[PDB]
């Protein structure tokens, strides 16, 4: 009776798992029965793990022993099974478990049918479960492979997350379709569609992640490649730390390939550390073929991993690299000269001839990368002077943002020291 | 939090120099000699 | 300590796997010379199978032969001394066991025979006596993790009550880790610290540690600590007298020497690629002396003449060109290069300007974690 046994321990951790469902709840009551605002966060954070540990005769007695008004909606879940908020916490947990058993017909039903209970209730604590409803309700239709249809009823429910002055639901929403946008490769509606809404000021750490990935990557195709550096490394910095490997992974290829566009050169912890290695190793190869110019290396790893390129999405970028990459060598050049002369950066640049090198530097300094002169009477490309900066307003301007964003700290941290009674 | 599951998934901190040369130091310097 | 095994046995295998030294005739007779004395029947198997070489069965037999007969003996014994003696002589025996497995090289079995004694024994002197064999097993078969959880297991061992003579092994063995995994400056530390105290004469001769001392400290250490603990060190430079090489190298960058410098340079790499303990690092030690001997040419000039610093380091204008340019690059030297009149400008950056750059970078890294720390409880 070893698997009797084996199933008498899971039953008991399932037991536990009921109290831990039981205590959620009591604490969505505590907001809301209580009718404070927030602690849905509360009720909430252990989704992930509560997922992981779902199981299917657990949730048979689940809906069966809970719903106090039995409404017999619970006969839409028994059969596929085989409170204002409470519900819509019971319905989301079901159709994460028809996500994890690969059952995308019922699940989409019933994700459905929960979405119209949440857009009936007008509430203003359940914005936040209508959220992640949205989230897994994106999720399933992603399984789906439809992506379509999300697109415009996720584009009404943001439109409606956004007159609710709502901050969850509004980040989510707007997070979600620009995932769809990006799926179908829209990089004009994505863009018009970022720079036509304000993202939330106050926003939770995981959605201003994916927001800044998105915007960053649209801002990459899009040419803007300094923000869109900027954003890409915000976002690593705003990602999870002991999680979301694979948000991390594709971060850090797109921020290796906007940086080798820059004309940068990434930084090599990166390749090092353990959890991407296998996954960036590609892009470790092409910054090597960068780095040093080699247009036949460069070639050779195209054809070598091309196909992985086409998957994460890069395939274009990786050719605006071959670009970059004549920028990256000119870029060196003027990093560690002062006064080079056309005929030497020709040669130590892999060039033909000076006028070439007058076209190549002169283009360089218009994308402002190398930031020098040039002077064709005599033929050289002087750069500029380092002037001292501390005599000099860019000390002031750098602890003026710091000191700023100091400041900030302080009023945020001061506020939200609310006390109970 | 929550992990982003929409999203699929030596001890020497090295920093490039591993580049292709003619040894590091012996048979430049060797050279340089020769031509000098 | 014995020699459990003679780490030369680990510099012969690796120069032998070098390529330019495969074909060494010398290399393989010593090599040989020693396998069949200690009578290494494993490790002469693995040798064969990784080198692909010819076996000579008609040697190799008698050397099974005598590995199973010692065994036999050795563990006939033990079971003697366990039907008939206490612990005092039951765990003796089991550690000539281990020790006829660690000198014969079976790895697998002297680790489990190491393991049970050290399991068994009570005794602090012999429980480091044990760790330390498998320390230096570890370190002839360069297997990071065990080297790594022994070194933390001595290090508790002798924390828990020890003794200054295994303190200084243990040292020296945790200097030779820190070379393997390029950590040159805990090198340097531990190495002057018992240089002084050479005791552990199986890992090295003190000819080669005193080497490994200078170099190590070369690389590792800034003028004033040089001067104070390299060049004026009694032992440090009382072996220099017998070491004529390596005097030069060291008191070339001294002096300010630098053509003599590069010579002693291009000597000391292709000494160490030879040699098994810094062969993953030959390139990462030439080229950070290099860069060391650079900046301290330029650190008493604001416009050096290309072809004065050639003449000055023994070698042309095109290659101090090329250099300059790879190492300002990298980002390692503080100096801008001008090629039409060939002039090498200095850009050092003043104390407060270099305060400034700190304090920019280092608050960055603060705001970084308090922006993180506060965004995530005040929501």
């Amino acid at each position: 009776t070893a698997a009797a046994a084996a199933e008498h321990s899971q039953r008991e951790l399932d037991t536990v798992t009921l109290e831990d469902i039981k205590e959620h709840v009591k604490q969505l009551e505590k907001a809301v029965s209580g009718k404070e605002p927030r602690f849905v966060l509360r009720a909430l954070r252990m989704l992930p793990s509560t997922s992981r540990r779902l199981n299917h005769y657990v949730l048979y007695k689940a809906v069966q022993g809970f719903f106090t008004s039995n409404n017999a909606t619970r006969d839409f879940l028994l059969p596929f099974l085989e409170l204002p908020e409470v519900e819509a916490y019971l319905q989301l947990l079901v159709v994460i478990f028809m996500m994890n058993s690969k059952r995308y017909k019922e699940a989409q039903k019933i994700s459905d049918d929960l979405m119209q209970k949440i857009s009936t209730q007008n509430r203003r604590a359940l914005d936040l479960v209508a959220a992640k409803c949205y989230y897994y309700h994106a999720r399933v239709y992603e399984f789906l492979d439809k992506l379509d249809v999300v697109r415009s009823f996720l584009h009404a429910r943001l439109r409606t997350a956004t007159l609710r002055h709502d901050a969850d639901g509004q980040a989510t929403l707007l997070n979600l379709l620009l995932r769809n946008y990006l799926h179908y490769s829209l990089y004009d509606q994505a863009e018009k569609l970022v720079s036509k809404s304000v993202f939330p000021e106050q926003a939770n750490n995981n959605e201003w992640a994916r927001y800044l990935y998105y915007t960053g990557r649209i801002k990459a195709i899009q040419l803007e490649y300094s923000e869109a550096r900027r954003t890409m490394t915000n976002a690593l910095r705003k990602a999870p730390q002991h999680t979301a490997v694979g948000f991390k992974q594709t971060v850090h290829k797109l921020l290796i390939v906007v940086e080798l566009l820059l004309g940068e050169i990434p930084d090599r912890l990166q390749f090092r550390q353990p959890s991407l290695k296998r996954s960036l190793m590609p892009y470790f190869l092409l910054t090597q073929a960068v780095r040093t110019g080699n247009l036949a290396k460069f070639n050779q790893v195209l054809d070598q991993f091309g196909e992985k390129f086409q998957a994460d999405g890069t395939y274009t970028l990786i050719i605006r690299l071959r670009h970059n990459v004549i920028k990256t060598g000119v870029r060196m050049i003027s990093l560690s000269y002062s006064r080079i002369s056309l005929a030497d950066i020709a040669q130590k640049l892999q060039l033909d001839s000076p006028e070439d090198a007058e076209f190549i530097v002169a283009k360089a300094i218009r994308d402002g990368v190398i930031e020098a002169s040039i002077n064709h009477e005599k033929g050289y490309v002087q750069s500029k002077e380092m002037i001292d900066i501390y005599s000099t307003r860019e000390p002031q301007l750098a602890f003026h943002q710091r000191i700023s964003f100091c400041l900030d700290i302080h009023n945020m941290s001061v506020k939200a020291m609310r006390f109970p009674p | 939090d929550d992990e982003f599951e929409e999203f699929p998934a030596h001890v020497w901190e090295d920093n490039w120099d591993d580049d292709n040369v003619e040894d590091d130091f012996s048979n430049q310097l060797r050279a340089e000699l020769e031509k000098h | 300590l014995p020699k459990n095994p003679d780490l030369r046995i680990a510099q012969l295998r690796f120069l032998l796997s070098l390529p330019e030294h495969r074909g060494d005739a010398a290399v393989r007779d010593e090599l040989m010379a020693a396998v069949r004395d200690n009578n290494m029947a494993p490790y002469y198997e693995a040798l064969c199978k990784s080198l692909d070489w010819q076996i000579d069965v008609d040697l190799l037999n008698k050397m099974k032969k005598a590995n199973e007969d010692e065994l036999k003996r050795l563990d006939e014994e033990l079971e003697d001394a366990e039907k008939n003696l206490g612990e005092s002589e039951i765990r003796d025996a089991m550690m000539a066991k281990a020790e006829y497995l660690c000198r014969i090289g079976d790895k697998e079995g002297a680790l489990t025979a190491f393991r049970k004694t050290y399991d068994k024994t009570v005794a602090l002197g012999h429980r480091l006596d044990i760790v330390f064999y498998l320390l230096r097993i570890g370190l002839f078969y360069m297997d990071n993790d065990l080297i790594t959880r022994n070194t933390e297991k001595a290090k508790s061992l002798i924390e828990e009550g020890g003794d200054w003579d295994r303190r200084n092994r243990l040292k020296v063995y945790q200097g030779l880790y820190c070379v393997a995994i390029r950590d040159f400056k805990q090198a340097a530390e531990l190495f002057l610290d018992t240089v002084s105290t050479f005791t552990s004469y199986e890992l090295m001769d003190y000819k080669t540690f005193v080497t490994y001392t200078v170099y190590v400290s070369m690389i590792a250490l800034e003028r004033p600590d040089l001067r104070e603990k390299v060049i004026k060190g009694a032992e440090i430079l009382e072996v220099l007298h017998s070491l004529p090489a390596v005097r030069q190298y060291l008191f070339s960058l001294y002096e300010c020497r630098y053509s003599v410098f590069f010579q002693s340079l291009a000597v000391v790499e292709q000494e160490m690629k030879k040699d098994w303990l810094f062969a993953p690092h030959y390139r990462y030690y030439v080229r950070e002396m290099r860069i060391h001997a650079y900046s301290q040419l330029l650190e008493s000039y604001r416009s050096l003449t290309l072809g004065y610093m050639a003449e000055a380091f023994g070698v042309g204008v095109e290659f101090i060109d090329q250099e300059l340019s790879r190492f300002i690059a990298a980002g390692r030297l503080h100096c801008k290069i001008d090629k039409v009149n060939e002039i090498v400008e200095t850009n050092r950056p003043d104390s407060k300007n270099w305060q400034y750059q700190e304090t920019i970078k280092k608050g960055d890294l603060l705001l970084n974690r308090v922006q993180k720390l506060s965004r995530v409880i005040n929501m």
